[PDB]
């Protein structure tokens, strides 16, 4: 019985856990997104060649 | 003959008997227990649960 309540306490941790750094890669990734839109091609091409 | 063999059967028959009085009681007493870590598991994984 106590393994499965483990099992809960591992699953449900473990779903909060994947959920919070999918959330978070999504808030990164929108953020880097914004940034690419926002300073344009021409910008990191200025810092590139 | 007699002598020595109805003292060791004596002592060995003291062995019997402590054996099997802890026997049975490590029998009863283990299945107390059982129940105790039964409940005491069974509460204690609700409130942790």
């Amino acid at each position: 019985k106590v393994r499965e309540m483990e099992l809960i306490y591992a699953r449900a941790q473990l779903e909060l856990e994947v959920s919070k750094a999918q959330q978070l890669a999504n808030v990164e990734a929108k953020k880097f997104k914004e940034m690419t839109e926002a300073l344009g091609p021409g910008t990191i091409r200025d810092l590139a060649v | 003959a007699v002598e020595s063999t109805g003292n060791a059967k004596a002592e060995a028959e003291s062995r019997a008997e402590a054996a099997r009085i802890e026997g049975e009681g490590s029998v009863l007493q283990a299945k107390l227990k059982a129940q105790a870590l039964a409940i005491e598991t069974e509460a204690e994984l609700e409130r942790v649960k």
